[PDB]
């Protein structure tokens, strides 16, 4: 808190599952990269299922 | 045979002591251990540089040498 | 029926026992009454005569 | 069998580590950070060099 | 240590007079006066100058 | 956002927060600071370069 | 002394620690009367429902062996109406209700009371999970043992009652009901007639109690993130947990009930010594060491599952509803949970 | 040298291990050369020939019960024989290897109480360390008790000061705000009594 | 070891015996897992004992 400007950045709850905050560019880039990294497995995943 | 038997008996007893003390008797270090030390003659005689089992009889000290 | 009394004291308490009682003056340092401390130190040592 | 004993030792050290980290406030070592660091170092060293290496090799 | 008759023939150090002889305990996480701030370890990866100095370990 | 005059005992409020404060499972890191508290802040500007 | 042993009670000076809220702290509602009342209530309700289920299922099977199974829903309703109309069904309902009362007030109620008495004081972490659940393994185990033989006399009295029912007129005791048989057996065939060679029942009760209670408590604590972190119904989650625990208890309890079939029902080889020597414990050990686990699971659902599983499921549900699985969770930093408040907020 | 007390038939007090019914490790030769397996027929598949017999149908589901064949029991050691055979007459026995294969050092099983000790090894080791060595300290594993009223001193346990703080204007208002939990104990006579909902044991008596 | 991944994503340093309040949850779960592992270890030793009551070839 800096006046009514809430400079706080984390707001990280207990049982947090991901990054502490997404207000920085590096962490936004990492989050997008991780999501799309998990996107590109479908065929391989499906393949193993049948095996 | 004297040397052989001395070596073997000492080895077995000291090994048993090591195992038992380091597995069962570490709750009170003061009870199951003694603090000993001896330093160089150049330095003043150490606080723990005394003969054990005679702490209530003697105070051991020595003159420094160089 | 004499004993090694420090050895007996070590026998009675197995290291981590809770036996600090108010009824026992010798149980702990806090429970030793101050009157005994004053009384046991009332006398004085003799001053030697350096006749040598 | 020696590796069984040493693995139990390492499991006990890991149990100490996890009991210290169960909740904040140091419930196990009760504010003694150096003892916790010693436990962590001993756990790592005897798990690497005196459990897995003995067992396998 | 009041009676020398028992002390003179006992083949042990005088630490029995100092080992847990008081009831005064203090259970506060912040009052832990450890053995010494330098009696620690630097993890299973010996990191310097933390590991290689008596001033710190 | 007014520095009003307190009708309470500020020491008592401090000691009651110290003794027994309400907490919950999903409490944010903003409202639960126990190891991350300091007496000074490093203030830097934003959108600019600092070596 | 009063005999060869003296119970030397001693006085000790006080001790205290930094934290007070994650060890054994006996709950105020863990009195003997309250535990007995709650356990008896849950047990009698669950047992009544289970025994009505068993009577209905077995009388439907009895009618289906003489009439064709229904083809559609209207025929199913007619079949069920005729099952309810059966004379054999009403007496079964009455006698199995008496049996349910006996086994709820003295077996399931005793299990619940003993489990609560031994496990009431295990507190849980405030905003985490009870990490040290191993402490409950001996405790729960003890309860199971202490309540293993509490159903044996009642089960053997029921067996004797039906066996009396199925003999000729001259060889009948004339048991008017289940309670009459239970009251008359110990004074006619002796108390040991209700306990002889009861190892299958005892070990089955042990495994039922331990698996059911331990699994339910463990899952209802460890799977609590399912409705605390990611918000779910918690009632569907509790029902799923109870079903999993009941299935595991039934799986771990059935193989010991096959020893009856193996010992005195499997045909014997003429001129050869009887295997297992008619012991049920040599048979239990052979089952324990048998290589094929499917051989002693045949008839799991035909003989055992639908006669114990609904009862165990309702026992878990009603015990959780009444409060025999509730544990105290207190903040470990503020208030009574801490003795060093100065590090709580720094 | 026949002792009927050692005979399982005459001596009825010798309990039979039914899992070792067909196996007698006393009669095991080393190396083992017995043949206890051969072709088995007339259980479900008859040894007769009915392949073309139109008047005969084979129903293997009518299989008759036979004597159960237990899994082979491992050999049990003979203490005297094993000690005698592996004994070496130092300084008067040549250091060589016998031509016969019966000189092989065969492993035979033995007692089981040692493995009873082994089975409880994790329990015993953890108990030893934590309880016997009293790690991390004496008070950790003990049932938790709060200190008595103002024990050891009001600087550490300021129970009366907190009791007054909760019972004053500022304390009542702070409890009203909802950010402070209610007082968890009452000072009755000179005793601090914790409420039932506090979820803690009562303090120990100062003996 | 999955909640440890969760804590690592949230910024939890390695060798600290005290941590911010917002980690305790997963840490508790992690500790729970360890004890589960310990139970498995028990069963391991049990089977060895159970392997010598059995005494089969
Ligand atoms: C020691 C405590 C821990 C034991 C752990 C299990 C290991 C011991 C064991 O298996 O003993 C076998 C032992 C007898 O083995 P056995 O010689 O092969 O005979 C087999 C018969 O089926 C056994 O049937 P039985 O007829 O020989 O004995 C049944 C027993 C009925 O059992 C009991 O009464 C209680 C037995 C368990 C007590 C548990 C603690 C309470 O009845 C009696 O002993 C007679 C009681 C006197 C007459 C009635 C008196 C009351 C009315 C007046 O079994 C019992 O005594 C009953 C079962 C108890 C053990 C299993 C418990 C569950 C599994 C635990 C793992
Ligand atoms: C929480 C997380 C846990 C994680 C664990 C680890 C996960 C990975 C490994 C999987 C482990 C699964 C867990 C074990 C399952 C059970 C093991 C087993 O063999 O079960 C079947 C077994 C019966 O089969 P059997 O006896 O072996 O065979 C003769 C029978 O006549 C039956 O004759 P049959 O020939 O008709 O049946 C053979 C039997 C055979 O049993 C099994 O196969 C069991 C295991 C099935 C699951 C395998 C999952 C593999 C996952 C791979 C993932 C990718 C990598 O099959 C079945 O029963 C049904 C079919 C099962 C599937 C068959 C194929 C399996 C492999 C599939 C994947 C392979 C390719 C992967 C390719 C990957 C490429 C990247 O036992 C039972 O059904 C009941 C067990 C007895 C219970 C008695 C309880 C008495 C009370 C005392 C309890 C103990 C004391 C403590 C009491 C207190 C407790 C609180
Ligand atoms: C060391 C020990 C280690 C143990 C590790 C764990 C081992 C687990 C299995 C051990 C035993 C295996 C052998 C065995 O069971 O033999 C009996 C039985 C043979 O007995 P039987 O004499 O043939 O039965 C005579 C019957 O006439 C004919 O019966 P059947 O041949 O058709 O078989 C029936 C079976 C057939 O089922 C299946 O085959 C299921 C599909 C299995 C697919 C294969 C596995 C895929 C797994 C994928 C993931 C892992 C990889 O039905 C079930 O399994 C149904 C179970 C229902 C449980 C319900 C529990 C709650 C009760 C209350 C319900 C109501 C709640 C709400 C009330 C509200 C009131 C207001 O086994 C089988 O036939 C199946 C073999 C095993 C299949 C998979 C077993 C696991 C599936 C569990 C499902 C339920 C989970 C809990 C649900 C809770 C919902 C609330
Ligand atoms: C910090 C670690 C430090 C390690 C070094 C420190 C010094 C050693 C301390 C630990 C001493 C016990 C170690 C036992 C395991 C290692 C030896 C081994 O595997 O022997 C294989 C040998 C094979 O026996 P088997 O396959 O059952 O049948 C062979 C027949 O007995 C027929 O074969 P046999 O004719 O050769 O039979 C002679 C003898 C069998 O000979 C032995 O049992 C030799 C035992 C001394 C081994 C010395 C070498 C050092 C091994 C250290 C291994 C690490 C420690 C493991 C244990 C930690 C907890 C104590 O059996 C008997 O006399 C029957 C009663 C034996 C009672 C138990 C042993 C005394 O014995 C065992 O496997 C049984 C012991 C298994 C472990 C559980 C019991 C541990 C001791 C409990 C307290 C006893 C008092
Ligand atoms: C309490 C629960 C007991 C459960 C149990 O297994 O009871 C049966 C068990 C008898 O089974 P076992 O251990 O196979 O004894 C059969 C004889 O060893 C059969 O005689 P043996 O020809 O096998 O002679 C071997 C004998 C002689 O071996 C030795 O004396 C080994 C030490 C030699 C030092 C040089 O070793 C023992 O008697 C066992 C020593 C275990 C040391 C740990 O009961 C007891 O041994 C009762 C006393 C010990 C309870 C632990
Ligand atoms: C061999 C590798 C190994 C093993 C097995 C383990 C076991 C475990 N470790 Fe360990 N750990 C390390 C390697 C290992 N660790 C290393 C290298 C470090 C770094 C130290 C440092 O940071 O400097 C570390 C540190 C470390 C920490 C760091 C603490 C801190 O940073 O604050 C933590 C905390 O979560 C942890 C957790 C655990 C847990 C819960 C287990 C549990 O899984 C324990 C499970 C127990 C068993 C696996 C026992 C095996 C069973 C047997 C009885 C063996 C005998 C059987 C036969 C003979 C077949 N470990
Ligand atoms: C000369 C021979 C000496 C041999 C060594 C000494 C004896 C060793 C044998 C001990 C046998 C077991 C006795 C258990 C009695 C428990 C009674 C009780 O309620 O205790 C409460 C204690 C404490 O429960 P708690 O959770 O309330 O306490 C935690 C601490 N406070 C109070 C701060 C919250 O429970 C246990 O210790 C669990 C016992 C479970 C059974 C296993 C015992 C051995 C392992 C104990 C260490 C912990 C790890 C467990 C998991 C791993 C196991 C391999």
């Amino acid at each position: 808190m800096w006046g009514n400007l809430w400079t706080e950045a984390s707001y990280q709850l207990n049982f947090n599952i991901g990054f502490s905050s997404l207000r920085s560019d590096v962490l936004i880039h990492l989050a997008q990269w991780q999501y799309w990294w998990w996107f590109w497995f479908a065929l391989i995943w499906s393949f193993y299922y049948f095996i | 045979l004297s040397f052989v038997y001395l070596s073997y008996r000492l080895a077995w007893v000291l090994f048993a002591y090591v195992l038992i003390y380091n597995h069962f008797l570490l709750g009170d270090i003061g009870k199951t251990f003694n603090v000993g030390e001896w330093d160089h003659r150049l330095k003043p005689s150490a606080e723990r540089d005394y003969p054990t089992r005679y702490e209530s009889l003697y105070i051991l000290d020595r003159t420094q040498k160089w | 029926q004499e004993r090694e009394w420090i050895f007996e004291q070590e026998r009675q308490n197995p290291g981590y026992g809770e036996y600090f009682f108010k009824d026992v003056p010798l149980s702990a340092e806090e429970h030793f009454n101050d009157l005994a401390r004053g009384e046991m130190a009332k006398k004085k040592f003799e001053k030697p005569n350096h006749e040598f | 069998y020696f590796s069984m004993v040493t693995g139990l030792s390492g499991a006990a050290l890991a149990t100490m580590i996890r009991l210290e980290l169960a909740h904040p406030g140091s419930p196990f070592f009760k504010g003694d950070s150096l003892r916790y660091l010693q436990v962590v170092t001993a756990h790592g060293l005897i798990m690497v060099f005196f459990v897995v290496v003995p067992i396998l090799f | 240590l009041m009676m020398w008759k028992t002390m003179i023939n006992y083949p042990e150090s005088f630490w029995y007079a100092a080992s847990r002889v008081v009831q005064s305990r203090r259970k506060k996480v912040f009052v832990t006066k450890c053995s010494a701030r330098t009696l620690t370890t630097a993890g299973w990866t010996f990191i310097t100058p933390f590991s290689s100095n008596i001033k710190y370990t | 956002k007014l520095l009003k005059q307190s009708i309470y005992d500020q020491t008592t409020q401090y000691k009651l927060i110290k003794k027994n404060k309400k907490r919950g499972e999903l409490i944010p890191v903003t409202l639960a600071r126990r190891i991350l508290r300091t007496k000074k802040t490093l203030v830097l500007p934003a959108h600019v370069n600092i070596t | 002394m009063f005999f060869e042993l003296e119970d030397i009670k001693r006085r000790h000076s006080l001790y205290w620690d930094i934290y007070n809220v994650q060890g054994w702290v006996r709950r105020p509602d863990s009195t003997l009367y309250n535990n007995v009342k709650r356990g008896v209530t849950a047990g009698v309700v669950a047992s009544l429902v289970q025994e009505n289920i068993t009577a209905l299922v077995e009388n439907c099977k009895l009618l289906a062996t003489k009439y064709e199974k229904p083809q559609n829903l209207r025929q199913a309703a007619t079949f069920m109406k005729e099952v309810f109309k059966l004379e054999n069904y009403r007496k079964a309902v009455w006698n199995r209700s008496q049996y349910a009362l006996c086994i709820g007030t003295f077996d399931i109620g005793a299990r619940l009371a003993t489990f609560r008495w031994l496990n009431n004081g295990w507190q849980r972490v405030f905003a985490g999970f009870e990490f040290n659940f191993v402490r409950k393994i001996p405790t729960t185990m003890l309860a199971a043992l202490f309540t293993a033989p509490f159903s044996v006399p009642f089960e053997l009295a029921r067996m004797a009652y039906y066996g009396d029912k199925t003999f000729p007129k001259e060889l009948q005791r004339g048991y008017s009901s289940y309670l009459s048989a239970l009251a008359r057996i110990p004074f006619e065939e002796g108390p040991y007639f209700l306990f002889k060679n009861s190892f299958p029942l005892i070990i089955r009760n042990f495994f039922q109690t331990f698996t059911l209670f331990y699994t339910y408590d463990f899952l209802k604590d460890k799977a609590s993130f399912a409705w605390r972190v990611g918000e779910q119904n918690e009632y569907a989650c509790k029902m799923i947990i109870a079903g999993i625990s009941t299935y595991l208890a039934a799986v771990f309890s059935y193989p010991w009930m096959v020893t009856r079939e193996m010992v005195d029902f499997w045909p014997k080889v003429p001129g050869a010594p009887c295997t297992f020597n008619g012991n049920y414990r040599k048979a239990a050990v052979w089952i324990w060491y048998h290589e094929f686990s499917g051989n002693y699971f045949a008839g799991f659902f035909t003989k055992y599952f639908w006669k114990a599983s609904p009862g165990m499921f309702l026992t878990l549900m009603l015990a959780d509803k009444v409060g025999l699985f509730d544990q105290t969770t207190v903040d470990n930093f503020g208030g009574a949970g801490n003795n060093s408040w100065e590090d709580t907020f720094v | 040298e026949y002792d009927w007390r050692d005979d399982p038939k005459v001596n009825k007090d010798i309990e039979e291990d039914i899992r070792d019914r067909g196996w007698h490790p006393e009669t095991y030769d080393f190396p083992y050369t017995k043949k206890h397996d051969d072709w088995v027929f007339d259980v479900t598949m008859p040894s007769q020939n009915y392949q073309t017999d139109l008047t005969v149908n084979i129903h293997p589901e009518n299989k008759k019960m036979h004597v159960m064949k237990q899994v082979m029991r491992q050999s049990y050691w003979d203490a005297e024989h094993d000690m005698a055979h592996e004994y070496d007459y130092e300084s008067e026995d040549l250091d060589f290897q016998c031509e016969s294969f019966k000189s092989q050092h065969f492993r035979k099983k033995g007692p089981i109480s040692q493995y009873l000790i082994l089975g409880l090894l994790p329990i015993l080791y953890f108990g030893t360390e934590f309880f016997y060595n009293h790690y991390p300290d004496e008070d950790y594993w003990r049932v938790a008790h709060p200190p008595p009223l103002d024990y050891p001193d009001t600087d550490d346990t300021d129970d009366t000061e907190t009791f007054k703080d909760y019972k004053s204007f500022t304390g009542r208002r702070m409890v009203d705000t909802g950010i402070v939990d209610p007082l968890w104990y009452d000072i009755r006579e000179g005793k601090k009594v914790y409420y039932d909902w506090a979820g803690v044991n009562q303090p120990m008596e100062d003996i | 070891f999955v909640p440890l991944f969760y804590l690592g994503f949230s910024g939890m340093p390695r060798r600290i015996h005290d941590y911010p309040v917002v980690f305790m949850g997963w840490h508790s779960m992690s500790t729970t897992g360890h004890f589960i592992t310990l139970v498995g270890i028990i069963f391991f030793f049990l089977m060895m004992f159970d392997s010598h009551i059995e005494r089969r070839a």
